[PDB]
């Protein structure tokens, strides 16, 4: 979206936790979520390769 | 009740409050974005205009302020417990379609004359107090009709 | 074409019981009234029992009590149940199928039913 | 004291959300109509002046 | 039947709505027209600014008739009037109303024009105003009759 | 779909609150390797 | 109103068009190019505006002022066959259109150099890039027009404008092509004139009806000079080769037609405001490209408008002929005359 | 054209009906106010409620590919463009969140009333109010949704030309978006003092 | 059926309001046209300025023929009349109107042509004001058959 | 059902006005496109200016078709007359009138044709003026038609 | 429901105008792109035009056949009358009316075609004469079948 | 008089059809826009062919908003019902139907745009999904009042 | 008011023959648009017809869902039946027909492009069939909802 | 398909209270009236009580003071309470439920009560 200013606050941090939460509170099923959390599970545990 | 004021008499009325507001907002609109067009066709030839020249576009948002005081001012008048005579069904009709069609005028000659009075007035600095004379009298005709509304609607009432 | 067909017919013993059945296929709807009307040799026809599709029922006196007119589950269907018969009863049955408004009145055959 | 005998209040709420639909549909069909397809980008040519 | 039915002001409420409607219809289209051609020819011809104006003057007038008729028409409704006045009403409105927009057709299209050529033939300058002043005087007509008939409109009148 | 609209609500709605933005990135002069493929494209 | 339609088809090509329009060189960029004393130096300069690495693949030594135009020009060449494929409908009857011009050019280069008995491969490589139909070089197989015509210019698009061309010799000569050229261009504009009233929605269509005008005009004042040169040429000959659609028409055109010498041509000229001036001074030439730089300038202004495809198509040109007259001038050293570069922007 | 002749058509035959009938003394047969007096409130009302989010989404779509097409094709040289003026968009889509709003509101007023009181004062004037209260949503939110889109497209083809330039004209936007208030703010005016069928 | 209804007097006003109407924009289009031909030639040729403005006075006239036939009608409204006087005022107004209508495109059509070509033939003046006559004259008719039905309207009529 | 109806001398209002209506537009258009080509051909040759006149005069002879028949109906009207009169007189102006107009068509485009081409072939004159009185019969037809219904319309009427 | 309804005569009076109308939109038609044509090529060959100028006078026998059914009809009118002499002389109206515009049409195009091109070919003009005799008889068969309805209208009716 | 007549069945039936009728026009004017840039620029640029049918996914999603809609309001329907039930769920089929052809020619619009620029600016890819979803969810607003309106369909309805 | 008046079969009929009408339409639009498609590009590629040919074939299906879900209603027909039976299978014909109708479009336009561009790059063409199978559901989904309908239009129902 | 069951009947003692239920199923409106109707052996059937949708109530003066009838909590639900039964009450009950036009009317099939 842009370069922040020079040691204003980063907005990374906040980003971290809230942009994942405001999509389950949408996003919001059991099973899908499993779905999706094993296909990244996949994916992380081989990031080697 | 009386046959002065029969149960569908509030339709006319609300048709009056929705006429006012639907073509003040079309007056309004069509200034604005034809006056837009001729703003930011010069930014790319000389930016500095820009920000001394709104006058345009902040004319043509009056408009939308005549035909909010107007559908304002009608729709405090109707109930569903008062009684509410066919006579000042009409009334509210009339004062709806006056303001309306008058902004809609307006609003139309701002925005026809504020392209052209901004795309070429980078050529001519001494020109713009003609071009702001010339919208007093395109800004006017919006006035007259919203005069004529309020005088229809105290007198509806009665 | 429309068409209706009875069932149950037989001959019982003196004070007995059995069960009428009637249907009708090739219809496009559910008949507002459905009725049985029953005819002794040599005399005009009766009128027994009639139920609506809602299931409102009226029944003759010379039934009343003896006779039980009831809806089938499947649309367009009778069961006449009756019991404590007497050699009065003795005769063949209709049942009838009419429509609200209109022409739309059908009958079956009919069936005998003796003691 | 009925609206009319033909006319009736049932009948004229049927045309006026029908024609309402049907202004709807000719509108959308309006749109449709106009598509074109760009075929200059499709079909290829050549000369040697380019080349 | 009865000569003042309930729905008589509907026509002078149409009537006092149509005068200030197709009048500013028309002064409307002879201010657009006119400034167009005045914005574009003083480009190279600032000095006579204040001069070319005088057409939308013409046309700016054309609406003062279309208030004046609604609003003495407006001072005439009432509950309970003939139906004979809503018709009269009504010609007024409509007199007014029609005749101002031809007027404003006029000037606008000739306002352009003669601002146009003005510019650069200085003589022409007389010639328009004269042309503008018989395109004035059509909605002049227009505001005398709607202003005899609105007199006729509550003369021995029975309700 | 959602993942997506989460994003809108951080750039428009959250961050407008406190961000400036317009900063200068840091870009330090370094050495990489360059595809041949890429460079001729 | 104006712009609630245009985007449904144009919006992606109104876009990009003006992207171009932002490349074009500044007053400050020209005054770069001549500080500059090598076209190994031009090369340079050139590379940081929009023109890039065009010239990447260039051997130094090979650089001439020829090879750079050739370049430039294909540059342009490309980014408009581009934007035509991009397009439909009337904008891509709008688009040939600006291309039957360049063929109409390339038809009477073609004759010129065929009844001078020219090698082919050498003609085909001087004809406008834009004006290429599938059957040009066929034109050299003959000499005369009766025969080209039945044979080739039939079956092209041309075909409606030689509608008064056939009263000829029976053999060609070069003022018999160059009256050829004339009134074929006679029915283009007015062709495309009348294609504008008709098809194109404003502001576009008051804006390439001013446009087209402008070239009407100058049309008509080079063919009235040109004319002085001739012995002898009728009147109502010569009344046939200037366009109706001018500004000049028909008060000017007609006095025009009948002048016999620059002064009479003065004469004729002189009451029309737009051209006053012309005659006086300077080059003639100079004051039209001066004037046309004007005209596209102003479209600019305008949005939501196709014509704005023409003004770019246009200023780029321009461009190309400043850029070859400063390397012009830096090959030949011949520096005292490099500041007559043209640039509205 | 065709249509044209159509609308010729019918106003001709609409004109010698209307004089046939008040000729014959039956001028009272074609009687509007019965019509409008007879017909179902249910109708008025969710046909408002209907078209009040419909022309309000048909405004946003609108204003979207208005300013998406030429922000895309500004893009091309100049990718910049692409992030930061999103907010031409937003402002086009929040007029589809106004429709929306409305229809929250009116949606609590369907309540269904008893066969007694159908066609009394109270439920006519609800079927009235919501009905025009839709449409004035609905049509300020078609307008709004046009201005708003073809200043974002000026603005992006702007902005490719000096960064400098944005924030002067999204002043111009500004001003366009806010006739999607004043429409909203008129019609729960409008529709506030209706009462829920009875 | 009464012979004397409520609503008589509508189509009296009506008549009344076209008959100044279709005059008027008859009239506009006159000016509209003859006013760009004027102001186009007269940028070369001022001298001759006052002589090109017949046709402009020409439409001006037309206009005058709406004005008393409107005029005389309205005073013979009343809120009691006829259906026959009323038909006939609608008779009167129309046929002044739309035929003052067509003679406004004819003299704005040929005063254009006769104006722009006559500035570079004098002798085609005579030819021009000639041909503006015939045109001008089919508002006339339009007039007569307008008085007539009018004095025929109030005329032996019982009520 | 009655013979005689209050409303009958609508039809025969709506006829009088028809028959000049009509016929005005037919005779403005064919002196409208006659009157450019005069104006454009004489530039060059005004000695044939006032033989070139003719078209225009052709033209003009049509407005007096509709004049007579509108006047003769407007002479017929009363306050109590049959419906069949105003069928009739309804029919007689339509015909007049829509046949005039047609015939207004085919002069102003022959004559602009004709007198266009007149000036550089002087023998085409006699042809040019032979084809015109082709045109011209055509409005008389519809005039004899219009005299024969109006002739009927007032004969053997009882009520 | 009486078989002679007061009404009766509207329908024989609009069939009586119908005729003669629609066939002079034909004739008119065929006159003007006709005269067009045979101006257009005399120019150059002035000795032809007596002899090109048959499509003219073709065009003109459309009319004939529009007048004689008017006649025929209107001779057939009166205040008491069925319903069904009505319908009859209305489709009798019609079917002549609306097959002479269509000849007129035809005669129209194909005139003027073949004229302009017997200037160069003279062998093409007994071609031409014969292809306009074709298109003449579909105004014959329009004029034939209005004879049989109008025959037919007018006997065996009882009331 | 009767909260349920006969023809309430009506505005459910049309209701339900429309849903899925209006919706499949938008869907398909959507895929055959974007459809048409898919294969304009894969002629030049093959691989990224599967990257750019992002926008026929997305309106194929549309369509889905239509079927569950149609078939929710669907099982509603029933031979007695209310006025109440039968106009609820047409304002369901209306909200969704017109909803989902506006986003319908939104996706097309921009997606044929968004899929010829990311051929030449690789970075302009994300831009084109950023706008498109927020087209997308121009249907689901009105999924969501079609939602919120079925849900009240048979609520404490009495018949 | 009956629950079976006489004229509920017409809603049936029209449902019936509706069903096959517009999805024919849109067959037919898809024929003809692929259809030029693939003679204008196999004249200089006669190898891959065969390939080609496939946007025929899917539009050819279109026309079969219209013809079952005709024959489906039509065995539906009856003389008595409850008018709500009438407006469930006219929802059910103008569902599909009109999703055919879409279909078709969107098919016609996507064919036509993919076979042109195809024939000069082969990876393409699995892009193509991709896409159209995205167009084909849009008629699928049509038939799921007159299916649904249908199969509710007779049970539960009294008459 | 629309059904209705009673419960609650059966013997009692002399002077004792007793309550009847009743509901309705496979229809999503409610209905407008419904009502308990009565048939002792040898007679017609008799009128007891309706109630409507808006809680209006009716009786048969014979029983005016002694019967009730109201609604429950859901919709199309029903009851009957009687404070005191005499011989002369004893018969087979049946639920009632109509529309306000046309021949939706629905019966049910009735439930014996004796003293």
């Amino acid at each position: 979206y842009g370069i922040a200013q020079y040691r204003e606050i980063n907005a990374g941090l906040p980003t971290i936790v809230t942009f994942p939460f405001m999509f389950a509170i949408m996003f919001g099923d059991m099973g899908h979520g499993f779905l999706m959390t094993l296909a990244a599970l996949s994916l992380v545990l081989n990031e080697k390769k | 009740s009386n046959i002065y004021a029969p149960l569908y008499a509030p339709f006319f009325g609300f048709a009056g409050c929705a006429a006012a507001m639907v073509l003040s907002c079309l007056g309004a609109a069509i200034g604005t974005a034809k006056s837009g067009i001729g703003i930011a066709g010069i930014g790319t030839f000389k930016p500095e205009l820009i920000m001394k020249s709104l006058i345009p576009v902040v004319m043509s948002g009056i408009l939308a302020i005549y035909g909010l005081v107007v559908a304002v001012l009608i729709a405090g008048n109707l109930s569903p417990t008062e009684d509410y005579t066919l006579f000042n069904g009409f009334m509210h009709l009339s004062c709806g379609l006056c303001v309306g069609f008058a902004c809609l005028s307006s609003g139309y000659a701002i925005g026809m004359v504020g392209d052209v009075g901004v795309r070429k007035y980078m050529h001519q600095p001494r020109l713009f107090v003609g071009i702001v004379l010339i919208l007093i009298f395109s800004e006017v005709l919006g006035l007259y009709g919203m005069i004529v509304a309020l005088i229809l609607n105290t007198r509806g009432s009665e | 074409q429309v068409q209706l067909q009875e069932s149950g017919g037989g001959l019982v013993e003196i004070g007995g019981s059995l069960r009428l059945s009637c249907a009708a296929s090739g219809t496009l709807f559910t008949f507002n009234t459905m009725a049985w009307y029953r005819q002794a040799p040599g005399k005009q026809r009766e009128f027994i029992a009639t139920i609506t599709s809602g299931g409102n029922t009226n029944y003759a006196d010379s039934v009343q009590g003896r006779f039980t007119i009831s809806r089938g589950n499947a649309k367009n269907t009778l069961y006449l149940q009756m019991n404590s018969l007497k050699p009065e009863d003795t005769a063949v049955y209709y049942c009838n199928a009419r429509t609200m408004t209109g022409p739309f009145d059908y009958w079956g055959q009919g069936t005998q039913v003796t003691v | 004291d009925i609206l009319s005998s033909i006319w009736t209040e049932g009948l004229l709420m049927c045309l006026i959300v029908s024609a309402l639909l049907l202004f709807i549909l000719i509108v959308a069909l309006s749109w449709i109509s106009n598509l074109d397809i760009t075929y200059g980008a499709l079909e290829k040519s050549t000369n040697p002046i380019k080349k | 039947t009865e000569l003042c039915p309930v729905y008589a002001p509907f026509f002078g409420a149409i009537g006092c709505a149509s005068a200030i409607i197709f009048t500013s219809l028309g002064a409307a289209y002879g201010t657009a027209k006119s400034g167009v051609g005045i914005c574009a020819t003083c480009v190279l011809r600032p000095d006579l600014l204040f001069k070319n104006i005088v057409p939308v003057i013409m046309a700016g007038i054309i609406a003062i008739y279309g208030l004046v008729v609604s609003v003495l028409v407006c001072y005439s409704l009432g509950q309970k009037q003939a139906l004979y006045t809503g018709f009269i009403q009504l010609g007024a409105g409509l007199s007014v109303g029609l005749s101002g927009l031809a007027a404003g057709f006029a000037i606008g299209i000739v306002g352009d024009a003669g601002v146009r050529g003005s510019s650069q033939q200085p003589r022409l300058f007389v010639g328009m105003i004269l042309i503008l002043i018989f395109a004035e005087v059509l909605g002049l007509y227009g505001l005398i009759v709607a202003l005899l008939l609105n007199s006729r409109a509550t003369q021995d009148v029975v309700c | 779909s959602a993942m997506l609209h989460s994003l809108r609500l951080h750039w428009v709605e959250s961050m407008s609150k406190f961000f400036v933005g317009e900063g200068l990135p840091y870009e330090p002069f370094a050495f990489e390797y360059k595809d041949m493929e890429v460079a001729v494209a | 109103m104006e712009g609630v339609y245009f985007n449904i088809d144009n919006g992606f090509i109104e876009g990009v068009v003006r992207g171009y329009r932002n490349g074009l060189l500044s007053n400050n960029q020209y005054i770069n190019l001549t500080q500059c004393d090598t076209l190994e130096d031009l090369k340079l300069q050139l590379s940081s505006t929009d023109y890039g690495n065009f010239l990447s693949s260039v051997s130094s030594e090979s650089l001439t002022t020829s090879l750079i135009q050739e370049y430039a020009s294909s540059k342009l060449y490309h980014e408009f066959n581009y934007i035509r494929d991009q397009s439909s409908g009337s904008t891509r009857k709008f688009m040939d259109y600006i291309t039957y011009g360049y063929m109409i050019d390339n038809v009477a280069l073609m004759i010129t150099g065929t009844i001078h008995d020219r090698d082919k491969g050498e003609i085909l490589q001087r004809c406008h890039p834009l004006g290429w139909f599938d059957t040009l070089p066929t034109l050299s197989v003959a000499t005369d027009l009766e025969s080209l015509y039945e044979t080739v210019l039939v079956d092209t698009p041309l075909a409606p404008y030689f509608k008064n061309c056939f009263d000829t010799a029976e053999e060609l000569d070069d003022m018999n092509i160059e009256i050829i050229r004339n009134k074929l261009y006679k029915a283009y504009l007015e062709d495309f004139y009348n294609f504008v009233t008709e098809e194109i929605p404003e502001p576009a269509k008051e804006c390439m009806q001013t446009l087209l005008g402008f070239e009407a005009d100058r049309r008509s004042i080079n063919i009235a000079l040109n004319s002085l040169q001739s012995s002898d040429i009728d009147p109502d000959l010569k009344s046939d080769l200037l366009p109706n659609i001018g500004k000049l028409y028909p008060l000017a055109t007609f006095h025009l037609a009948q002048a016999q010498d620059f002064e009479g041509v003065r004469a004729a000229l002189a009451n029309v405001y737009e051209y006053r001036g012309f005659l006086e001074t300077g080059n003639l030439e100079d004051h039209f490209y001066q004037l046309e730089m004007e005209l596209c300038r102003d479209a600019f202004t305008q949005q939501f408008a196709i014509s704005t495809v023409w003004a770019w198509m246009k200023s780029k040109e321009q461009e190309v002929r400043n850029i070859t007259w400063i390397a012009e001038c830096i090959a030949q050293n011949q520096r005292e005359r490099i500041n007559n570069y043209i640039s509205v922007y | 054209s065709f249509s044209h002749f159509l609308y010729y058509l019918v106003l001709i035959v609409v004109i010698v009906y209307g004089l046939y009938k008040l000729f014959t003394g039956h001028g009272s047969d074609i009687n509007f106010g019965k019509f409008l007096l007879r017909t179902s409130p249910y109708m008025w009302a969710n046909l408002g409620i209907a078209l009040c989010v419909g022309l309000s989404v048909v405004g946003a779509a609108w204003g979207i590919f208005i300013t998406g097409s030429s922000m895309i094709g500004a893009g091309v040289r100049a990718p910049r463009i692409t992030t930061k003026n999103l907010i031409s968009i937003i402002f086009c889509e929040v007029v589809a969140i106004y429709g929306l709003i409305i229809a929250i509101v009116f949606s609590s007023k369907l309540t269904v009333a008893t066969a007694e009181n159908m066609y009394s004062k109270s439920n006519l004037y609800t079927g009235y109010s919501l009905f025009w209260a839709g449409i004035t949503v609905g049509a300020s939110n078609l307008i709004c949704g046009i201005a708003v889109g073809i200043t974002g497209a000026t603005a992006a083809i702007s902005d490719a030309a000096d960064s400098a330039l944005f924030v002067k004209i999204l002043v111009i936007e500004i001003f366009g978006s806010i006739l999607g208030l004043l429409g909203l703010i008129v019609g729960l005016l409008m529709a506030g003092k209706a009462s829920e069928f009875q």
